[PDB]
């Protein structure tokens, strides 16, 4: 509702580093927790 | 030099290392069985090296 006056962007912790190989199994379920809270969020950078 | 890689590594045998190491072995497997080596060095302990 207050879109425009506060984004609820994507916390700084819940990427996984860019360094770090999808095959490590904690890094693509911070990944896929990612993914389902994109259109959840008013971020409009959200979905890149 | 090769680039880092960023997947899962193993050790190979392709680098100038493997390349180094293998023909020192390969030329020293020459050494022990060579004719110098046969006339003095007892031929099962020539195994064992």
């Amino acid at each position: 509702a207050y879109n425009g006056l506060v984004t609820t962007v994507l916390s700084e912790d819940a990427f996984p580093d860019s360094s770090q190989s999808i095959t490590h199994l904690p890094s693509m379920w911070k990944c896929l927790f990612l993914t389902l809270a994109g259109p959840m969020t008013s971020d409009p950078h959200s979905p890149v | 030099n090769q680039p880092l890689p960023r997947l899962t590594v193993a050790p190979t045998y392709d680098s100038a290392m493997s390349n180094w190491i293998s023909t020192t072995i390969a030329f020293f497997i020459r050494v022990v069985n060579s004719v110098n080596m046969t006339a003095t060095v007892n031929d099962l302990t020539r195994r064992t090296m």
